[PDB]
């Protein structure tokens, strides 16, 4: 039940282990039945800001005149 | 939590396309990038927004309460669960209207002799009992309620690493409301003014219940005080409807204000 | 049992750790979610929405609705600035309290491009051309249109499209700037001048307001979460 | 330790100074000793006297800074606000930074 | 074009020749409750055309001295035809809205109105007692309320007003008004448009709620750039508000609710 | 971190190739080996340079600060983060101009009664809060800043193994500069001498922020002092541009000198 | 839970340990690296670069630029040494402060070959032959050219190629020597003599300097990291 | 001897790990020989209440007359 | 031994935890079960049985 | 996610385990998501000192005359 993800290496050691292998991976295993007990995975996604930045009914191009 | 787009090189322009001109009346923000108004070079973007994700923004244990017990009714204390007793976490949560997450509670317990040269006591054990709205609240530091046959309790031994427990999403709605524009009651026509009156913006009189804390050891005449600092961290976070942050000092559980109403300093219009 | 060895750091409490812990309310039937409109995934989404800038912080206007209004008039052409600002999004008093500035105050570093949009609120009969400018740090802050015109600038012609956007490109020495006033990571100057002049016919108001807006571009990012000075608690 | 006496009228016209004295005990002397001033004030988040090595004017053009800077002293620094209009209060703060404990002061 | 539109709901039609597009809040169009998000088990009532139509609330007048106006939904529509009837006869109710604000002037007038739709628009009170505003004051109905230029604490202990004291630059809630642009909005700048149109989906932490106890949306109108004309210190232009509920469905029918007033 | 080459046997020579002669004016070092100037035998080399790798050279926890708090404003202390408060680690880092690495911080906490026969206190808990440049600095040992809703804090219980945390590469440049030949400001022509003046070799006035330390327990009239010794170890190390090491005593954060300017002893030219 | 047994060494803090620990600033967006010139991978790379030796530590010359200059002259041939040194790279005052000596003072053991390069800074019209020598320990330190010539030596003829290198081979009993003055691990003696004599024509300077350089060979290594005595801190 | 079960995720993080993978599983291993030492699995079944709600000999339909 | 790091929550006693513990009476010959009538699996089964309401709470 | 490397055995025990097998290997597993939390692998590489020892434009042979 182990989950193996890879790390985003910031500072690199003068090793090939700093660039590949299990040496740039980390392992995770959940010990509790309730999902609330789990830690945060932090592999979180993003989205389009459009719902806030452009909640416009009739879609407009920036090059084209906004007021038409 | 990802990458940002590269800057593409952009040369001069002489066209009928004018991205610089717009009309903010529509309610939209002009999605311009540097290459729209100036000549740019190609830049391979390596910066990411990994730390500004909703999760990383809240992934910190914030203090929400400091419960105090004097082991010489103060032999036990009760804290009504809330995030509004402090200001820092509260302000961050209020960037959004609704939220849904799990909670991690860490308890930092400290104690000391009030007297520099008097008294002595053996190591203390604390009991932190959660009293869900409806359960009997302790009247004495040692009455039957402390049997916890159903209420969740945490027994902490002084000096041990801070205690910590996780709580699931416990709301009775599909999300926690940071703002509730309403009442719990509707006054009906004909009833006395004393009737149907309730607080504005309040839901249940007892939303999440409270914590009852006490020292389990038999109290000695020695003067001692303990403080349990409660730290809470939202994990597995989802939030809805952004709102402008609090600009003036908080004045209670509501959006009420009173004191620091002039937050901005003076600065000359033409002064850099 | 299995032989173990306790390493330094044991029994400590790091406020920013990420571990598992026992659930105090096991087998709880969690209320399922519903699709509520307006969900947010990243704080940077909020920094990309136009927010009105309190440009007029003069003693009589600060902390009133007038702090947002910058007045123009049909006077003959002048080379003096209409407004001046420093590119310190988290610390300049005029930028520090916008939605963008509020978010930047929860972080120690910022990087990326910004854009300033100005809305003309004069009558339809009013016309005019304005010069919006951005001067990277290092030289004297522009005090005349002649100096401002030598840096990044957009000549705004007023008409049907009521607003105009000027993008302040990311021109920096360091890979990230600090959210505090610091000369090492200084950003430059923003200023506005009259290109020609505001002209109105008879029976038309000779003075009108313009409103400014600021938002982050798609290459904007912040890092190192910190506490803001914008909220306090006495006792 | 912090011992600021500045509760000053303050005369208008103007102009007068806005001092800040931090007398230093006494066998555990203070560095780094940069000095910050935050107004009170729509502070989001600047109208600041900050002084790292060379005195830096965080933009309130109407300021005068008089401390033996670019070297060190340390800080019993005096500020001055001219002028000359009633850009009033509100309030002002005076916060220092220290290698020992002193990234702190008093409003 | 972006400027000419026609909205038809039920037996009501609205035309405009000077629009600036329309905003659909959070990009969500109003909809009915899906079976997977349903809660009350009883068969809902859906008045449809009888309730989902354009209702014109009272016209307010904009002057150089105006600070702003506010309304609460569904509150402002509680006395509107069959929509109000269904609201009071049912324990639970849900609805989205099409808000159409109207304001025409001339080519020699100036001014800009910021029209914001705020979910859970909680306003600040007038006393030192927290959350003291009483039901009757929080729910003004179609006449709504107004913003003030400053906070004034109610000191009458014998007869507290128990009302709101929404200061304009503080957005009536302790936040800076310039940041209110994070909420769905449009701007009626007199030199550009006649109106503002916002389509609001149902927003709440529940699928359905009590319409009498809870107001889902708040409509705030603030003069961003004050009204000015030629040389007439004296200038008044009306602002009419027309709102149409959408996808109305009610649950929990019983005897009618008659709330206490004034 | 590897092997050294073997010595190959070398016999006598009588040739026009003269590796012994050279010209150091070119700026190069003569790459001679023993077999170039003498007769050698074959030696199978087994020694390696495993311990002199840049990583192994720095792989040690060095003391960079001793923060002191007197639990009877001294109830809390603030330390501006730096590696120049001590000399040993500083001198090693300065063998290079630029560096890039992660950091491991270990905190050794000690405390004791000032009085041999007076006072008593229960076990202490410490809070080490990191205040990133910009965050509010504590004014009192118990003001709102200690809520740490966003700042990273470490709560240490006296007597527990030393606390330890890791910090990523946090520089705003692509590498840390051990030397900066410049200023943070450029004085412009016309401005007052008070204007545009800054320290030579200084970048930001507040590079990395500081640490605020305090004892969380309520202070007792008892006289107590605690000291937090901060140890830092660079891990995942990369360094650029070697420089000669510091020969004379340090005189501040800069390359300034004043006192021990005559480091070398006397020795006869013809004395072994 | 899983039964464990704590072994001795638990809860200790070894200054040279190598364990993992929680990150205090999670999800931090690290600034990527750039290819900066002059990167170093091993400290021994620095020990292989020629560094000037302060050979003249006489009272008037030590701690001045003159400590690096060893003067020669056109006097008639003499069998007395021009300079004398002991092969104690980390402890001999003349070697202890070179780049090589500085690095050796951070280690307890050293092994390998060394090379000494001498630069002739006389005029072009000056000629001469010199004998550079190395005598492994155990006998009397050479005091005449006659004794020096019996050990490892290079006869340097001055001309176009201005410099001459003498390699001091690794001749030791132990596998590693100590970086302190200790007889058990003593290294021997280095000395220089005139083979013929320095000769110059008329109108030419009769005295000139030579500079010495020292660096490690490719078979050089050090071990056991320790603290140097070359840096201290009072109070 | 590890038992890998899946959790019933309540609050979901903005990750795909919150919806799939070993990140929504938990692992269990018994360390003791006596079953009494074991924890509770909590993967407990339900049943028909009929033995209590309708302990009737001659089964009856709700639509049909109970007294026939 | 294997290097470990103690996390907060260590040595605490959560009244609602679910861990394993050593058996104080090992190898005990447990009496097997018999099929007793009326077994219950969920508390909600009991809530579905008609129970008489005390409707007349007059003094 | 375990990384198995081999040790460089210095002192050898009078065992065959001191010369082969998993007995001369060591195992590693990363427990943290951030690479900063990782220990140093210490399998570090070396390089050519030439950039410092011979930063000469026109490459020269030691046997051949440096000044040509
Ligand atoms: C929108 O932001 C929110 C929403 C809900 C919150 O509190 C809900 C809540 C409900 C129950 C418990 C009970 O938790 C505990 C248990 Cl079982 C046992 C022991 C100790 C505790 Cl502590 C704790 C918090 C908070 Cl603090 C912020
Ligand atoms: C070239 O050599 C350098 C470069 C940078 C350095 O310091 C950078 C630095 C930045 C932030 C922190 C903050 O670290 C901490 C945190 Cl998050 C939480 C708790 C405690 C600490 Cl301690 C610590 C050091 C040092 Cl000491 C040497």
């Amino acid at each position: 039940g182990a989950q193996v993800s890879s790390q985003k290496v910031g500072a690199h050691e003068n090793s090939n282990r700093a660039y590949g292998g299990s040496t740039i991976n980390y392992t995770t295993i959940n010990y509790y039945r309730d999902s609330a007990s789990n830690a945060a995975s932090k592999q979180d996604f993003a989205q389009d800001p459009s719902k806030f930045t452009e909640p416009i009914k009739d879609v407009l191009i920036k090059t084209a005149p906004t007021l038409n | 939590a990802n990458n940002l787009p590269d800057t593409q090189s952009s040369g001069p322009a002489h066209s009928k396309e004018t991205p610089a001109l717009t009309a903010v009346e529509t309610g939209a923000t002009n999605p311009l990038v540097p290459s729209d108004t100036v000549q740019t070079r190609h830049v391979i973007q390596k910066r990411t927004r990994s730390e500004s994700t909703v999760e990383s923004f809240f992934a910190r244990g914030a203090c929400v309460a400091i419960i105090e017990v004097d082991n010489d009714s103060k032999l036990f204390s009760v804290w009504k669960i809330t995030y509004k007793d402090t200001v820092q976490l509260r302000r961050k949560l209020e960037f959004f209207t609704y939220s849904r997450f799990d909670m991690e509670f860490t308890f930092v317990v400290t104690s000391n002799y009030t007297d520099a040269n008097n008294g002595h006591a053996l190591n203390q054990v604390y009991q932190i009992m959660y009293i869900p709205p409806g359960a009997p609240i302790p009247g004495k530091w040692n009455d039957y309620t402390w049997q916890t046959s159903s209420n969740p309790s945490v027994f902490y031994t002084y000096g041990a690493p801070p205690a910590r427990i996780s709580v699931p999403y416990v709301g009775i709605a599909n999300a926690y409301s940071h703002f509730y524009d309403g009442f719990a009651k509707v006054p009906l026509a004909g009833q006395a003014s004393t009737e149907g009156d309730s607080l504005y913006g309040a839901a249940s009189l007892n939303d999440f219940g409270s914590l009852a804390v006490r020292v389990v050891n038999d109290h000695n005449p020695t003067k001692l005080t303990s403080k349990i600092r409660v730290y809470m961290k939202p994990k597995h976070v989802r939030v809805w409807c952004p709102r402008p942050p609090r600009a003036v000092p908080y004045y209670g559980p509501g959006v009420d204000y009173k004191d620091g109403l002039a937050p901005l300093p003076g600065k000359g219009l033409t002064t850099y | 049992g299995l032989p173990v060895l306790n390493t330094p750091g044991s029994n400590q409490y790091l406020t920013a750790d990420n571990y598992q812990s026992p659930c105090a309310i096991p087998e709880f039937d969690v209320t399922p979610p519903i699709d509520i409109p307006g969900e947010v995934r990243n704080m940077m989404e909020l920094a990309e929405i136009d927010t009105m800038i309190p440009l007029n912080l003069t003693n009589q206007r600060k902390n009133t609705m007038d702090m947002y209004r910058v007045e123009l008039n049909d006077a003959a052409h002048s080379d003096t600035p209409i407004l001046c600002l420093s590119l310190s999004p988290a610390s300049d008093p005029r930028l520090a309290h916008t939605m963008l500035g509020e978010i930047l105050n929860y972080y120690t570093h910022w990087a990326g491009s910004l854009k300033f949009t100005f809305l003309f609120c004069g009558s339809m009969m009013a016309t005019g051309k304005l010069l919006v400018s951005y001067a990277p740090p290092g030289a004297e802050a522009p005090k005349s249109r002649k100096e401002a015109m030598l840096g990044t600038h957009v000549i705004w012609d007023i008409g049907l499209q009521s607003s105009c956007t000027m993008v302040v490109p990311w021109i920096s020495n360091t890979t990230y700037r600090q959210t505090i006033n610091d000369s090492f990571t200084e950003g430059g100057y923003i200023s506005m001048f009259y290109q020609t002049r505001v002209v109105v016919p008879l029976s038309t108001p000779r003075k009108m307001d313009i409103l400014g807006f600021v938002s982050a571009c798609n290459d904007f990012s912040v890092r190192l979460l910190r506490d803001t000075t914008h909220i306090s608690q006495e006792a | 330790v912090v011992q600021a006496p500045t509760q000053v009228p303050g005369f208008l016209g103007d102009s007068v100074t806005l001092p800040c004295y931090l007398q230093v005990p006494n066998m555990e002397v203070t560095h780094v000793s940069q000095l910050t001033w935050a107004r009170h004030g729509e502070s989001g988040s600047m109208a600041v006297f900050h002084q790292t090595q060379g005195p830096s004017y965080s933009e309130s053009k109407r300021l005068e800074f008089v401390a033996a800077r670019l070297g060190a002293e340390l800080r019993d620094a005096s500020l001055r606000m001219f002028g000359l209009r009633v850009e009033d209060e509100g309030s002002y703060t005076c916060l220092f930074v220290t290698f020992p404990q002193g990234s702190r002061s008093v409003d | 074009s972006v400027r000419v539109m026609q909205l038809t709901l039920g037996n009501s039609t609205i035309t405009t020749q000077e629009a600036a597009n329309s905003v659909v809040a959070y990009g969500r169009w109003p909809e009915y409750i899906k079976d997977s998000e349903a809660n009350p088990v009883d068969q809902p009532t859906e008045p449809d055309v009888a309730a989902c139509r354009f209702y014109t609330l009272d016209t307010v007048t904009w002057r150089k001295e105006s600070r702003g106006w506010w309304w609460k939904l569904p509150d402002a529509l509680k006395d509107m035809g069959l929509f109000g009837q269904n609201m009071f006869y049912h324990y639970l109710g849900r609805a989205g809205y099409t808000v159409h604000v109207q304001c025409n002037a001339s080519k020699f007038h100036q001014g800009a109105l910021g029209v914001f739709a705020v979910p859970e628009m909680c306003l600040a009170g007038d006393s030192t007692t927290h959350m003291f505003t009483k039901y009757e004051n929080a729910n003004p109905g179609e006449k709504g309320g107004e913003f003030k230029g400053s906070f004034t604490l109610d000191t009458n202990a014998t007869n507290p007003a128990r009302n709101f004291c929404p200061v304009d630059y503080l957005f009536g809630s302790g936040v800076l008004a310039g940041n209110a642009f994070v909420y769905p909005h449009q701007i009626i700048n007199l030199r550009t448009n006649n109106c503002a149109t916002l389509v609001l989906p149902y927003v709440n932490s529940l699928s359905i709620d009590s319409m009498t106890k809870h107001n889902n949306w708040g409509i705030a109108i603030l003069p961003l750039a004050p009204l000015d004309f030629a040389t007439e210190s004296s200038t008044e232009i009306p602002i009419t508000l027309t709102i149409a509920p959408m996808c109305c469905e009610f649950n929990g029918l019983r005897n009618i609710t008659v709330p206490r007033t004034q």
